[PDB]
């Protein structure tokens, strides 16, 4: 094996970022927060249903 | 401003740190090797002096000049490039295969375990570290003018030396930009000794030519009209 | 008949197998002694 | 320079612009301003990766900075509308992206640093 | 002159000097090591090394598993030299048979005793 | 004295510690920096001495205590609960470790934050967190356990977000706050189910009558779920959130901006161990649970592999330690899945002690580097922090599990008792093997990059720390108290770990009863191992040896010593072969 | 940190 | 101890570092550069073009300046420096300058 | 007129000569041999080994008689 | 060394609110 | 950068620059007969041991001559085997501090004797080897002040400040 | 009689409770040999360091022999060590002898250990 893509900085930063698990989880949590909380709860509930 | 206080650290107190810290010598302790060999007459006797003066090295193997003319590989040829230390180290490392491998085969209880561990170790780290660089290493380069070729002496398995001939017209320079990507592991862990800006190749066969950074180049051979 | 019961059954079967192995070894040593004593 | 790269809801394009140039809108900069800012960013990144790195090689660092200096000296004398200058911009923005570190060391003197604003200073009032 | 002592000492001091400091402040090295910190660190490092050595000497099973079993230094009682001749030879034979029978008895009893304590 | 054995003073000394902490918090104007420091030091030292006296009695002898402070609250019509403490082997195992680490962290915290304006606040917050954790592990009923669970979450929210003037740290604290709210929900629902089933909250009674409800089911709206399964599911969920297993770990690396004594307490025992404590507190329930049997080894091994590999790639010292902690929490989960409750305690003690010591050394290094925690801007620190270098070497060789160290034995014991009957056994075993070998990488990286690399830091640090006027017997880049704290912590750790090893791993079993009736044959392979098992462990030994060779002899940069490095590697290989031949065959 | 008035 | 009386903030000279020390260190660093001809003509009033500092060598020098002074300078601040005096004052008035 | 072994050596020499000394001049303090050393040269094992020998001798003459 | 002035008030720069705070970003 | 070899010759009138006072003899037998020379030779045994076992390429100089036409230094070196004669091109010599000489070797060096000159160590870049002299020695003032030995002609910032860097 | 102590006495359940034998030992067949050893250690207190460093177990050497015998037999029968080691060495001879066809049928040595 004379070439190794695992010694390059892309794989290194992928592993150092914890496999991007935190970034992926936080993006979905932002979507949940925004959509559910803001739109549904305050706007839908208060403005329309109440 | 340590000299202004009666109670303060001094160099006498700091002397104990000379084992971990480098400073010029100050005094000789009774247990130093120099003092021991200067005091003990068993070393002053003629037997010990004769044993030391004719063992552990030799003066005829020490280079006495900044110019060296190695013996000609063939008559009518002239010398171009030679390696000094990396070649010796590589040959010893290859020679390890002549003793350790049969030794493991004859004295290890489980020889298959050794091979099963050596396969991944070779394929993942050791092939790029030493072996491929040694295969592409150039131990000696000379020129045969009547034949218009270069003779390259290389190291093989078990420390075998072998010389091959390559046509001058088939030689071409390989810029590093053409090899830094598909051999990045080799150039990352196993190429720091050879010159990556002076890689050559034989376009007829594809064989590579790496030269040791701390090698020697012949001024007359390097300026020969055949090499231009 | 679900949940941890399969694990319990596996443990019981393994214990039985180990006891059977021990008993087979004891029977083997007895057979060796009675065979060698014959000669 | 304020290091608010990640504490604002920025896209990658904004962050890349802020990393390469000291602004989100590099279109309002002069040619010389853009060239000098890109050169400074490239040298900063190379220093952060090849001097303060993991297994740093000084000789390689010197070679790379010499090549980068030659390239940017060529870049400065070109014309803004030339396509070669655009190719150089693209190449060095790609270099900045390729060496991007989610764990950048932020100097403690920067406004949005890790230890910035740790103490409330009371004024004369 | 290259071999002048003054210039040689000047270069020795100036090779790694800091060129953005004053004339007498160009040195960039620590000329000593903290006495108390070094002494305490040496003590704790010695404790760690002593622990490693106790582990090596008292519990060598790691070496048995990793490298195998090495030869053992000789250790014999030489107490049987008291008797001589035919008495000595006969007692050697008796003790040899006793050792072999002890190993066989150990193996056989180990195989038998499975039914005990059930 | 028999009076001491019959009537514990642990309660008196712990109450003294708690009341001094609270009154120092309230009456902080009367006590300056020195007054708070001295008062709380006296209280904590008395508490530590009393608990150290009782540690031997509870661990070796079969001593335990059930203390009731009085009737506390009405929780049902005609029902009242009391404030109960259970000082037994399980509780004392966590409490002694927490108290010892806390004593040494307390002494170190004055040298840290040497001239900060709010040292008293940090000291009192650390005391509050330690008190909450000790109260949590000494619970006698489920209500006191819930109180401790909510207290450790609240007091850790204040150690984090210590820099309350920044909203950036507020976000990091709020992440952990949300995860702790989820943990509290899960735990409180589990307690509600338990109380609805058995109508009691006493833990001991619960541990002795839960087997009578194994064949019971509960009716969810369209499901019939086994009672043990659902209770174990909720307990395991809250334990996973507190112990930062894979997925629910994301709050832990973001918790690293707290001051380094808070990190030393939080990441070594205390918070991360809390979930483990729960597993040790309610062992029969998880022994009778199918969900635990499937989920503990798989998630534990995945967490171990993930934390171990992510740690080896970190450049921030605190991030490296945090990911190492995540990996070790996964290893502890697997060790509990083994079914041997002694191995869990040994792993807990070893990891907690050495991780706390490593945090202390890293904290001194970070203070020297002027709040720059990335060792890309460090190097050549050996001459400026020699004690840190040597103590850190000892702590990392023990923590990484290198051969011929105390940390080697916990890894070996984990691999002795691993169960091979799992359906997903290949993945579990591969993850465990890959996580076991990761310690050498991050230990070597941290030590070498901080202390024995080229000078990668700023010129100001090195040059200002080396002026001629500073040469004196008083010269130091740290405090004497920090060095003494680290030294005594290492000594006490060695003594306690050796005592526990003697108690559990000797031929004569001396440990007190663990109150568990599930017994397996794991000790057999410790007592009478067979050939194939020894060969299997030798395989991993040689893998570690290969990795050590890799980290020592690999040249990633050009140097004047490259050729001599290759020559030295060849010499070492030849010498090792010849030495083996001589040691095995002739003389 | 450098001391400042309170 | 604080005097237990109302004490306002003291601005003193407004410099957190010695201006002469900053100027001398900065001028030595400038003279270290290859394209600077003579160190003896550099003055606080000297413009970067006078001493032969083109913008690329200017950014090269100002990077090592921020490395040497333990600070970091924004692009706009560097763009506003016309002479050595401007940079010297900006560095000496920085709270983080060491 | 080929390009073998001398043309490219001359090009490499020119490339090396075209480097700026300025950066070198600002990084010479980093490679000071008075202020850095390797790990084995700092972690000396002589006196700890003496203490080890003393401790093991004490063990051998205190509890070593009772082995096995 | 040098008589440093008091800690500057610029250590806590004042925010100016160049943009409107949307109720959809509450 | 590249070790190009220049063929050189020997001048007929060397200029002596350095003389060792305790090694004026011309052989191992003469050194053995002299008591001070024998004592120094025994004190130099750890030096030779570091040369052989630890692969530290230093050399010990007894005599030094200058050849100005060829610009070649003739060095008389003392080893445990005997006395050697070496020729060094003037372009390959640089000065090094004492700490460079110590730190070049990874192995810890034995405590050095007090007679070796710890301030005048010179490195050969082509041979990559160190050269040391005696504190008790005779330096030719007129010999070393030769115009071709002036630093005005031999100074080179790169070769003197960055050629040898001990990582 | 490896599970029997010096005088062949079977301890009562109340005696087991009184001498507080751990549940781990109670689950095994070595209680009758463990109890006298624990008693001897009780009237002969010993520090943990001495317990680690004494191969003979000091004053408890008489009972410790019986406990060693019981523990060896217990653990080897618990994990089938004798049969496993008999099959590891000369597996063909063990298969021919039929030492244990239950274990012998499914036994497979690794490839690294001499095939
Ligand atoms: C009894 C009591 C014993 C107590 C022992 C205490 C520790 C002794 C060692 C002190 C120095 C430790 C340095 C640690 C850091 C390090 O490695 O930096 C890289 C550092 C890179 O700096 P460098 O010198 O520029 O390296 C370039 C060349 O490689 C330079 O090459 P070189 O020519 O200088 O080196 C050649 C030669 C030089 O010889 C010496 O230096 C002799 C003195 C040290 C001998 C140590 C024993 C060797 C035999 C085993 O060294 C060897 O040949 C080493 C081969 C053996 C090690 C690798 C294989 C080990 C397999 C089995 C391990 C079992 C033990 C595990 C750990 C136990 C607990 C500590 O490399 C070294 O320091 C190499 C020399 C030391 C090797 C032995 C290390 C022993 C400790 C275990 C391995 C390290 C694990 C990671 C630890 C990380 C910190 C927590
Ligand atoms: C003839 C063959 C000679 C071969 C020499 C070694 C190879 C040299 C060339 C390659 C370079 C290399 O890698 O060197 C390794 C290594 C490089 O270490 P270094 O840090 O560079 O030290 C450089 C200098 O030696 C300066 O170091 P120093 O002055 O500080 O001396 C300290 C040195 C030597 O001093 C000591 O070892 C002191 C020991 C004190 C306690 C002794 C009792 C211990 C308890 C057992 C009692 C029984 O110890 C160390 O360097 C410790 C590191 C590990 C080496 C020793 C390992 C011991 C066993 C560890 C595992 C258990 O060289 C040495 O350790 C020096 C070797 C000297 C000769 C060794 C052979 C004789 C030893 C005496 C006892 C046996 C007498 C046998 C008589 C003849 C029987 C037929
Ligand atoms: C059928 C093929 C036979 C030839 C195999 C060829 C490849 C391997 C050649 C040998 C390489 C190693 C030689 C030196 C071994 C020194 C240690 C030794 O003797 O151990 C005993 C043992 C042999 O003892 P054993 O075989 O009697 O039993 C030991 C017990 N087991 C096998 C279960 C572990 O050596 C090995 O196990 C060596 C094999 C594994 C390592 C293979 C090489 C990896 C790369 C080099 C790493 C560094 C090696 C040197 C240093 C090792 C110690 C730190
Ligand atoms: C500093 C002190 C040394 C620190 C490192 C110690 C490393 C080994 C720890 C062993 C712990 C387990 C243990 O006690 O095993 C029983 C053994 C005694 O043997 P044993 O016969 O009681 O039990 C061994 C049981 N088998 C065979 C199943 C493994 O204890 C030791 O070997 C003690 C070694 C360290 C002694 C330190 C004294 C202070
Ligand atoms: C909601 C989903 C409800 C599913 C049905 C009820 C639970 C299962 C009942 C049957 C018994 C059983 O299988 O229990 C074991 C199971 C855990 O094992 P499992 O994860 O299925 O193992 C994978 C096998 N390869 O046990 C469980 O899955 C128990 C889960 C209990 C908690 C469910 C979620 C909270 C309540 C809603
Ligand atoms: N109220 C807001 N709504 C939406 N985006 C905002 C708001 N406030 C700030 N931002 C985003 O965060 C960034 C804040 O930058 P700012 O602090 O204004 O920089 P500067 O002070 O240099 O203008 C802006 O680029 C903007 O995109």
């Amino acid at each position: 094996m004379l070439k190794n893509k695992l010694i390059k900085f892309k794989f290194f930063r992928f592993v150092q970022s914890g496999f991007y698990v935190d970034f992926i989880f936080k993006k979905f949590s932002e979507m949940f927060i925004r959509n559910i909380f803001i739109y549904s709860s305050i706007f839908f509930g208060e403005k329309f249903m109440i | 401003i340590r000299h202004k206080f009666s109670n303060e650290i001094t160099d006498d107190d700091y002397d104990y740190q000379r084992a971990m810290h480098v400073k010029p010598p100050k005094e000789e302790s009774l247990f130093q090797l120099t003092n021991i060999l200067s005091s003990v007459p068993v070393f002053k006797t003629r037997f010990f002096l004769d044993f030391i003066a004719r063992n552990l090295d030799t003066n005829s193997a020490v280079s006495t000049s900044d110019f060296v003319a190695p013996p000609r590989v063939h008559e009518n040829s002239f010398f171009v490039y030679h390696s000094r230390e990396l070649g010796n180290v590589i040959r010893k490392y290859r020679s390890l295969e002549s003793i350790v491998l049969p030794g493991a085969l004859l004295t290890f209880t489980y020889p298959l375990f050794a091979a099963f561990v050596a396969i991944p170790s070779y394929y993942f780290m050791f092939n790029a570290k030493i072996y491929e660089m040694s295969r592409r290493f150039v131990v000696r380069m000379d020129v045969l003018p009547h034949l218009e070729m270069i003779s390259v002496q290389r190291i093989g398995a078990f420390g075998i030396l072998y010389t091959k001939l390559h046509r001058i017209q088939d030689l071409e320079y390989v810029p590093f930009d053409q090899v830094k990507e598909q051999e990045n592991y080799l150039w990352a862990i196993g190429g720091h000794g050879v010159d990556n800006q002076l890689i050559f190749k034989d376009r007829s066969t594809g064989e590579f030519f790496y030269f040791e950074r701390q090698g020697v180049w012949d001024a007359k051979g390097l300026n020969h009209p055949l090499l231009n | 008949k679900n949940g941890i019961r399969d694990v319990i059954d596996s443990l019981n079967a393994d214990a039985g197998k180990r006891k059977l192995i021990n008993l087979e070894a004891k029977n083997f040593i007895e057979r060796v002694e009675k065979e060698c004593e014959q000669r | 320079s304020k290091a608010y790269y990640f504490v604002k809801n920025f896209s990658w394009a904004e962050v890349s612009n802020l990393l390469c140039y000291g602004t989100k809108y590099p279109t309002v900069l002069n040619h010389q301003q853009k060239v000098t800012r890109l050169y400074r960013a490239t040298l900063r990144r190379v220093y952060a990766h090849q001097v303060e790195g993991y297994k740093t090689d000084f000789k390689q660092y010197n070679e790379n900075i010499t090549d980068i200096g030659k390239d940017f000296n060529k870049m400065l004398a070109l014309k803004p509308e030339s396509l070669e200058l655009q190719a150089y911009f693209k190449k060095y923005e790609d270099l900045q992206e390729e060496l991007f570190d989610p764990a950048m060391i932020i100097d403690e003197s920067r406004p949005y640093a890790a230890s910035s604003g740790r103490y409330y200073i009371f004024d004369d009032y | 002159s290259i071999f002048s002592r003054q210039f040689k000492k000047a270069f020795n001091d100036a090779k790694y000097q800091n060129l953005t400091a004053a004339q007498g402040e160009t040195y960039s090295h620590l000329g000593w090591i903290s006495n108390v910190d070094l002494r305490l660190g040496r003590a704790i490092f010695t404790f760690g090394v002593v622990g490693i050595a106790f582990c090596i000497y008292l519990e060598p099973s790691y070496f048995h598993e990793t490298f195998g079993h090495m030869s053992q230094p000789p250790k014999y009682d030489l107490i049987d030299s008291n008797i001589n001749g035919v008495e000595k030879k006969l007692n050697k034979q008796i003790l040899h048979r006793e050792h072999n029978e002890h190993k066989l008895d150990g193996f056989v009893s180990m195989f038998k005793g499975s039914d005990v304590a059930k | 004295l028999d009076f001491l054995n019959e009537y514990p003073i642990i309660l008196l000394t712990g109450l003294l510690f708690l009341f001094t902490t609270i009154f120092s918090l309230i009456c902080l104007s009367y006590l300056g920096l020195y007054g708070v420091f001295i008062l709380n030091l006296a209280s904590i030292l008395l508490f530590w001495l009393s608990m150290l006296y009782y540690f031997n009695l509870i661990v070796s002898e079969n001593y335990y205590y059930y203390i009731s402070l009085g009737k506390w609250m009405y929780l049902s019509n005609g029902f009242r609960v009391s404030f109960d403490l259970l000082i037994d082997l399980t509780s004392i195992s966590f409490s002694f470790l927490t108290l010892t680490i806390g004593v040494f962290v307390y002494i170190y915290t004055f040298s840290y934050f040497r001239y900060e304006p709010l040292v008293e606040r940090l000291i009192l917050f650390l005391n509050s967190f330690m008190i909450s954790m000790i109260l949590l592990v000494s619970s006698g009923n489920f209500i006191v356990l819930f109180l401790g669970w909510e207290l450790i979450g609240l007091t850790s929210f204040f150690l984090i977000n210590f820099w309350s003037t920044r909203v950036g740290t507020l976000k990091a604290a709020f992440k952990a706050f949300s995860f702790n709210k989820l943990s509290d929900l899960f735990l409180f629902f589990a307690i509600l189910i338990i109380f609805s089933t058995t109508y009691n909250l006493d833990i001991l009674s619960f541990n002795n009558q839960i087997y009578l409800y194994e064949s019971y089911n509960i009716d969810m709206f369209y499901w019939s779920i086994n009672l043990i399964e659902i209770i174990s599911f909720f307990f395991i969920s809250c334990a996973f959130i507190k112990s930062a297993q894979f997925g629910a770990h994301i709050w832990l690396p973001d918790s690293m901006e707290a001051p380094v004594p808070a990190s030393a307490l939080i990441h070594s025992a205390t918070l991360v161990s809390a979930g483990i404590y729960l597993l040790l507190r309610l062992s029969p329930l998880f022994e009778l649970s199918k969900y635990a049997y499937f989920i503990l080894p798989l998630i534990g091994s995945v967490t171990a592999f993930y934390g171990g590999l992510v740690s080896a790639f970190q450049s921030d010292t605190k991030k490296t330690l945090a990911y190492s902690t995540i990996s070790h929490c996964g290893f502890l989960m697997v060790s509990y899945s083994t079914g041997v409750l002694e191995f869990v305690i040994l792993y807990l003690y070893v990891h907690g002690f050495f991780k706390a010591a490593t945090f202390l050394c890293v904290g001194n290094v970070n203070r020297f580097n002027r709040n720059i925690q990335d060792f890309k801007r460090m190097g050549g620190f050996y001459k400026y922090l020699p004690f840190e270098c040597l103590a850190s070497f000892v702590c990392m060789i023990n923590l990484s599990g290198l051969p011929l160290t105390l940390g080697f034995y916990i890894k070996h014991l984990l691999f002795i008792g691993l169960v091979e009957s799992y359906t997903l056994y290949p993945l579990i075993f591969s993850s465990l093997i890959l996580g076991a070998i990761a310690g050498v990488f991050y230990s070597y990286r941290l030590f070498y990059s901080i202390f024995f690399d080229t000078k990668k830091g700023k010129k100001a640090i090195y040059l200002q720390a080396s002026r001629i006027i500073l040469n004196s017997k008083f010269y130091s880049n740290t405090s004497l108290a920090s060095n003494l704290s680290i030294t005594f912590l290492v000594l006490i750790s060695y003594t306690v770990i050796l005592y526990l090893y003697c108690t559990t791993l000797n031929n004569y079993y001396s440990l007190s009863d663990l109150k568990s009736i599930y017994i397996n044959n794991a000790y057999s392979y410790f007592y009478k191992p067979d050939y194939n098992f020894l060969n299997a462990v030798s395989i991993l030994n040689w893998f570690v040896i290969i990795l050590l060779i890799s980290v020592i002899y690999l040249n990633w940069r050009w140097s004047y010593y490259y050729t001599k490095s290759i020559d030295s590697l060849s010499k070492f290989i030849l010498f090792s072969f010849f030495f083996f031949i001589f040691s095995k065959y002739i003389l | 940190f450098q001391k400042y008035p309170i | 101890y604080a005097p237990q009386k109302v004490v306002l903030r003291n601005e003193k000279s407004g410099y957190y570092a010695n201006p002469d020390d900053v100027a001398r260190r900065l001028i030595r660093l400038i003279s270290l550069h290859d394209k600077v001809q003579n160190p003896s003509a550099i003055t606080l009033k000297s413009t970067w073009s006078e001493i032969g500092v083109d913008p690329l060598s200017y950014v090269e020098i100002m990077l090592e300046a921020e490395n040497e002074f333990y600070i970091e300078l924004a692009d706009e601040d560097l763009e506003r420096f016309r002479t050595v005096e401007d940079a010297v004052e900006f560095i000496a008035r920085n709270f983080f300058t060491n | 007129g080929r390009k073998l072994f001398k043309h490219y050596i001359n090009e490499n020499i020119k490339s090396n000569n075209e480097q700026k000394l300025f950066f070198y001049r600002v990084n010479r303090w980093r490679w000071n041999t008075k202020d850095n050393t390797t790990a084995p040269k700092f972690l000396r094992l002589k006196y700890p080994l003496l203490v080890t020998g003393v401790c093991l001798f004490a063990y051998d003459w205190t509890y070593g008689f009772t082995q096995v | 060394g040098w008589d440093r002035p008091d800690v500057p008030l610029s250590f806590n720069p004042l925010y100016v609110h160049k943009r409107e705070l949307s109720i959809f970003d509450t | 950068y590249y070790n190009i070899m220049r063929q050189v010759s020997l001048d007929s009138n060397p200029i002596v620059l350095y003389q060792s006072s305790t090694f004026t003899g011309n052989g191992l037998q003469e050194f053995y007969e002299n008591a001070d020379a024998l004592t120094k030779y025994l004190k130099l045994v750890p030096f030779f041991l570091e040369k052989n076992l630890y692969d530290h390429p230093k050399q010990f100089v007894i005599k030094m001559e200058f050849h100005p036409q060829n610009k070649v230094l003739s060095l008389d070196c003392l080893t445990h085997q005997g006395v050697l004669k070496k020729t060094v091109n003037l372009e390959n010599l640089i000065p090094v501090p004492y700490e460079d000489y110590v730190q070049f070797c990874r192995r810890k060096l034995f405590n050095a004797p007090l007679f070796l000159d710890t301030e005048m160590i010179y490195f050969n870049t082509f041979q990559n080897e160190f050269y040391v002299f005696d504190k008790n020695a005779k330096w030719n003032e007129e010999g070393i002040n030769h115009p071709e030995l002036d630093i005005s002609k031999l100074y080179n910032e790169k070769a003197w400040f960055d050629s040898l860097r001990i990582i | 009689a490896w599970n029997e102590n010096q005088q062949h006495y079977k301890y009562s359940k109340e005696e087991i409770e009184a001498y507080q034998v751990p549940m781990r030992i109670k689950a095994g067949p070595c209680v009758d040999t463990y109890i006298p050893l624990k008693k001897c250690f009780q009237e002969n207190p010993t520090s943990f360091a001495a317990k680690m460093l004494d191969g003979r177990k000091g004053k408890c050497a008489k009972e410790f022999k019986y406990y060693n015998t019981c523990l060896n037999h217990w653990q080897t029968y618990e994990n089938n060590s004798h049969v496993t080691n008999a099959y590891w060495a000369d597996t063909s001879k063990a298969n021919a002898d039929g030492i244990s066809n239950t274990y012998g049928g499914s036994f497979r040595k690794g490839l690294a250990w001499l095939n």
